[PDB]
């Protein structure tokens, strides 16, 4: 029911990961300040479709497939999971 | 839990299961199969024996290098029991004979010895002690054997609490004394029965199902103070059971009435033979005792063994009683017996 | 791709051979049980024949199926004649091995197997 | 007490300081009734109603893939970045370093040989401590 | 030089014995655990330490080809006594 | 003639290995590491293929090490990684590959031992 | 002079080398890589489809009367995609020479039989099948010759464990010899004996 921790996957140089990587350098700083006790376990792999895994109260994981989503498009996608 | 006893391997020979066992009836008929299922997996079975070293020869199979240790003992003589039940973890007492000898009564084979094994095991420090009685082991009984086992069952438990009292029905098998008995009545032109066999119900059980039950009784954490009754399915009627034995053993079937008073005295005559008698007054009564229902006891299903029907595993033992012109017949041509819930 | 054939133009043609070999076994179970004194009944013998086929029903390579059929005929030849005795025929039924469990918890209790 | 298996007794994925995931491989089966570390939690789940999904080891590696892709990549190092963002969030806090000299616990070689349960239990490592101090 | 363990069992020259509670002791019931009573630690110590003139002395089993490979010991140490590696003999000088 | 077959080559049923050693078993394709005690590199150059180790226990009688699996002792040598992979997939075993670890060429000069201003100066000989 | 090194009769190297070429250009459709070893023995590698023409030729031809089939072996090499390298050793009794003929195979690529040409192959011809699983076309009987009647395996394949997958023992529960998975009492001790030094520089394989 209540969000416990988010985690995001993305590549280094893959063009598909663009937008996730543009997201961090603009909106990551603001969010963590807004939610000090919400671990956003961002992890950076080599080749992987970007994902936004979310963890909830009991055993429950909802995930998206935010591949080739613009930087602003990620902002709404994750803001959806927060609310 | 000594590190040696800890189980190991995938289960089989050359393995360890921590079931160091002293079987006191290995030389017999049920003991052969109990040792096999202990030795098939990894178990060091100590086999006390008094017979010839030749009669125990067939038991040197069914066990890896040094998984068997043969020791001598005399039931009357104390201090040979303790020497055998000392290091064991489970003691399986299968001692039992169906007739009196010059030295041993039924009291001295069903009551005294189990007490000596039981007392010598509790002091020794065994964890379990599996005992075998008969299902019809009521004190209010007619057979001399069944009544003695009733006292032995109570006396074993009093000395050694938390014993496992196994109560099989009449066990049938290859070298048995149930199907090999009725099938041997052909040597007389007919098969005498009491009341043509009606009013008597038998619930035979296969040996492997019994031995599987005994072997799993030394593993399952529960069943440490319980009393089982390995009956098996398909309660046949003695007339229908014997008629079926001759159905597989394509010989004949000429049952006729016979009072139990004459059919016991004739049986008492065969009991005079110095050798293994063919029949005895006590075996006449056991064959003609209705088997109680298993309702108020756990049984095989509550222990992890599937009872095996008689029709499936009857040709294995009754083939040797067939003659040429009937040796190659199969299970299909027998019209199996009819079960009765009476 | 581009592999020479062996007694099979395509899978359907090789399925006919398997169906030909099955008809050879189903007609044979009732003769072995009697010719050599087996303790099984014919009804359950044919079940094992069918079971040994479903063990290999997931294969789709035409070449593999032909080799499976070739071996089966050899297995049948050794049984049509009594070259393989009661010891060998009853080896398929696995009447002694303990049924290996499937539940993970049962595997965890005994042994280190996965 | 639920006995597990040591690092020489089970296939496990350890990540080192560089972030380079590496795989142990079984050399000796664990002694006695000890079982693999991850098997106990899976078995412990099934007794309760938690019923953890994955059954065998290869499925647990699939689970590690979802939680963190880098773990399953063996002998591969991820060119991590984004240290700027961590530094910017670091400067926000208003804590002051204590006015006390910092001294590592390991100042002399005698403290090297006893630092873990495995080394502590060993008798060779205990010989070295006896030799060094003496 | 055989010593009996508290359980009454005989300890071999390798120091082995089965505990009182070990089930593997059954094999010795009605039989015996043969142990060689001529230990090797004790017998080699009862030999006298040989004294030689050189600082490097050879050692072989004694018969030449019937002994052990030709080795050379260094006898400069005075606190200890040089020991042949194959046979447990000892050498000193002076 | 020829046939069309796009399905991956698969001969698990022909070799007749029991199913208990097909799915569960794991295969390791690697180039064995040089025994660091020796400085020769002949043990390498050949891709090997072991199997996942299984339980070994002391025999209750002699203390010998007894096993319950037949594949433990088997090691197969291959010329190149690609050939080993085909064998693993062809027989249906699961496989994992550890990439070759060849030493990086190093610049050893006897003259660096005796340098006028660098720190490479060896203090002995 | 050199009592250790074997005497080298180089005459029989020239004779074999001349004959290998003679066979090479008199049967080009199949012949591949004829070679002669130090030990003066010829070796002809044949495309598998040419086994009958090559073996029939080398028997009937007047200048090559190889009528005796010494043996028909098979070498398993998992490295190469065509594993099984069937070998034919032949003998003449006329020219007093031995010639080896080699072809490749695979567990899904059978080879034509030779019992038509050399009846000696018949039993050797099954032995390969029983031990390597190399099916052979046009053979009359073709059944296992060596292994038990119930091996679902091919023992000489390098992927077959030495101890095997099954052991036989006697059981009283069923009163017949039964088969159970193998559990050795003492595991076979594989000795890693290979030395890490180039014993033979003449066979170096550059990277
Ligand atoms: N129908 C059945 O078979 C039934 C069997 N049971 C129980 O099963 C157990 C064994 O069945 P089964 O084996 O068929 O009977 P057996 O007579 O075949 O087994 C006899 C065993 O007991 C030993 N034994 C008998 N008397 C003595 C004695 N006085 N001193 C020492 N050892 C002795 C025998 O040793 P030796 O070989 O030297 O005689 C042999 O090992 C018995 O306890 C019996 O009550 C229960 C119900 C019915
Ligand atoms: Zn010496």
């Amino acid at each position: 029911l209540g969000l416990r921790e988010i985690r995001v996957h993305l590549c280094q140089r893959s063009p598909g990961s663009q937008g996730v990587r543009d997201f961090i350098v603009q909106r990551y700083v603001e969010l963590k300040k807004a939610h000090p006790n919400l671990p956003i376990l961002i992890r950076e792999c080599s080749e992987v479709q970007p994902k936004l895994w979310a963890r909830y109260a009991f055993g429950q994981e909802k995930t998206v497939s935010l591949n080739n989503l613009s930087a602003d498009e990620v902002t709404r996608a994750m803001q959806n999971v927060l609310s | 839990l000594h590190h040696a006893v800890i189980p190991h391997g995938k289960g089989g020979r050359s393995s360890v299961s921590g079931v160091v066992a002293t079987v006191f009836g290995a030389t017999g008929f049920l003991g052969r199969y109990v040792v096999n299922h202990l030795g098939r997996m990894g178990s060091q079975v100590i086999i006390p024996y008094r017979c010839d070293v030749y009669d125990i020869m067939h038991l040197r199979l069914m066990g890896d290098l040094g998984q068997l240790t043969f020791l001598e003992w005399d039931a009357r003589d104390k201090d040979s029991i303790r020497k055998a039940v000392q290091h064991s973890n489970v003691v399986i007492n299968l001692i039992g004979r169906e007739w009196e000898t010059r030295n041993f009564d039924f009291e001295d084979v069903f009551v005294n010895i189990p007490r000596a094994i039981a007392q010598a095991s509790k002091e020794a420090g065994v964890e379990r002690f599996i005992h075998v009685s008969h299902l019809n082991a009521s004190m209010k009984s007619s057979s001399k054997s069944l009544r003695s086992k009733a006292v032995g069952e109570k006396e074993v438990r009093s000395v050694f609490p938390e014993a496992i009292i196994i109560r099989p029905s009449d066990i049938f098998g290859r070298e048995d004394r149930f199907l090999n008995h009725f099938a041997n009545y052909r040597w007389f032109l007919a098969v005498p029965l009491v009341s043509l066999g009606f009013k008597t119900v038998k619930q035979p059980v296969y040996v492997a199902d019994v031995s599987k039950g005994i072997v799993n009784a030394t593993k399952d954490p529960d069943a440490v103070g319980k009393t089982f009754a390995f009956t098996g399915p398909n309660r046949y009627l003695l007339f229908h059971l014997v008629k079926y034995i001759f159905g597989m053993t394509h010989r004949t079937f000429i049952p006729y009435p016979l009072p139990l008073f004459v059919y016991s005295w004739i049986g008492k005559l065969f009991g005079l033979s110095p050798f293994e008698p063919w029949t005895t007054k006590d075996k006449v009564e056991r064959i003609h005792i209705s088997d109680v229902m298993p309702t108020d006891l756990p049984g095989l299903e509550d222990l992890g063994v599937q009872p095996t029907p008689l029709e499936l595993k009857s040709i294995e033992v009754l083939r040797r009683h067939r003659t040429y012109r009937w040796l190659s017949s199969e299970i299909e041509e027998t019209k199996p017996a009819k079960t009765v819930n009476y | 791709t581009s592999v020479k054939p062996i007694f099979s133009r395509d899978l359907n043609e090789a399925k006919r051979r398997v169906r030909e070999l099955y008809r050879a076994w189903y007609r044979e179970v009732p003769n072995t049980v009697h010719l050599m004194q087996l303790d099984i009944t014919v009804k359950q013998g044919r079940d094992k024949v069918r079971e040994m086929f479903m063990k290999n029903a997931h294969v789709t390579d035409p070449r593999v199926v032909d080799l499976l059929v070739i071996k089966g005929k050899m297995e049948l030849q050794e049984t049509i004649k009594v070259w393989k005795q009661r010891t060998h025929v009853m080896r398929f039924f696995h009447e002694t091995e303990t049924p290996r469990p499937k539940d993970f918890l049962s595997k965890f209790y005994m042994g280190h197997d996965p | 007490i639920l006995p597990g298996a040591a690092y020489t007794e089970k296939s496990a994925t350890y990540v080192n300081t560089e972030g380079r995931a590496q795989q142990t491989k079984v050399a000796v089966t664990p002694p006695g009734l000890a079982r693999e570390d991850w098997k106990i939690i899976r078995a412990l789940s099934e007794i309760a109603g938690i019923t953890l999904p994955y059954d065998t080891l290869d499925q647990v590696r699939n689970r590690l893939e979802e939680v963190s892709p880098n773990l399953v990549r063996y002998d591969d190092i991820e060119e991590t970045n984004y240290f700027q963002q961590a530094s910017e969030l670091a400067k926000l806090v208003n804590q002051e370093v204590l006015a006390d000299p910092l001294v590592p616990p390991q100042l002399t070689i005698k403290d090297f040989y006893m630092t873990d349960s495995i080394s502590r239990a060993s008798q060779t490592m205990a010989k070295c401590v006896k030799a060094v101090t003496e | 030089g055989v010593q009996v363990s508290p359980s009454g069992e005989k300890i071999t020259h390798t120091g082995q014995v089965y505990d009182e509670k070990d089930y593997r002791r059954v094999r010795f019931v009605d039989r015996q655990k043969e142990v060689n009573e001529n230990f090797a630690i004790d017998l080699i110590a009862q030999q006298p330490v040989n004294e030689v003139e050189h600082r490097i002395i050879a050692c072989d089993g004694g018969g030449g080809a019937l002994g052990h490979p030709k080795v050379y010991i260094n006898l400069d140490k005075e606190t200890k006594t040089g020991t042949c590696g194959y046979c447990g003999l000892q050498f000193k000088q002076h | 003639q020829l046939i069309t077959v796009d399905e991956k080559l698969d001969i698990t049923t022909l070799t007749g290995v029991p199913e208990e050693h097909i799915k569960t078993r794991k295969v390791r394709i690697f180039v064995p590491a040089r025994n660091n005690m020796q400085s020769g590199v002949n043990n390498t150059k050949k891709w090997k293929m072991e199997f996942d180790t299984r339980e070994r226990w002391e025999n209750p009688l002699m203390g010998w090490a007894s096993t319950a699996d037949p594949l433990s002792n088997m090691v197969l040598t291959f010329s190149a990684k690609e050939d080993a992979i085909a064998f693993a997939e062809k027989n249906g075993w699961s496989y994992d590959v550890e990439e070759k670890k060849v030493p990086k060429p190093k610049s050893k000069s006897y003259g660096a031992n005796f340098s006028w201003n660098k720190r490479t100066r060896v203090s002995t000989k | 002079k050199r009592p250790t090194v074997r005497p080298r009769s180089d005459v029989t190297h020239k004779q074999l080398s001349a004959f290998g070429e003679y066979v090479a250009e008199i049967l080009p459709k199949y012949v591949q890589q004829v070679q002669v070893s130090c030990l003066d023995e010829l070796e002809i590698c044949i495309h598998p489809d040419g086994v009958i023409p090559t073996l029939t030729f080398l028997r009937d031809h007047t200048n090559a009367q190889f009528k005796s089939l010494a043996d028909l072996t098979a070498v398993d090499v998992p490295t190469r995609q065509n594993r099984f390298e069937i070998v034919y050793n032949l003998l003449s009794l006329r020219f007093n020479s031995r010639i080896r003929v080699k072809t490749y195979a695979d567990e899904l690529t059978p080879i034509d039989s030779i019992v038509s040409v050399h009846i000696a192959a018949n039993w050797y011809e099954r032995e390969v099948w029983d031990m390597f699983g190399v099916f052979f076309f046009n053979h009359p009987d073709l059944r296992r010759i060596l292994t038990d009647y119930g091996f679902e395996g091919h023992p000489f394949r390098k992927d077959f464990p030495l101890t095997g997958y099954v052991e036989l023992r006697y059981d009283d529960e069923v009163k017949r010899v039964v088969a159970e998975p193998v559990e050795l009492a003492q595991e076979f001790r594989k000795f890693d004996l290979n030395s890490p030094w180039e014993a033979f520089p003449a066979y170096r394989q550059p990277p």
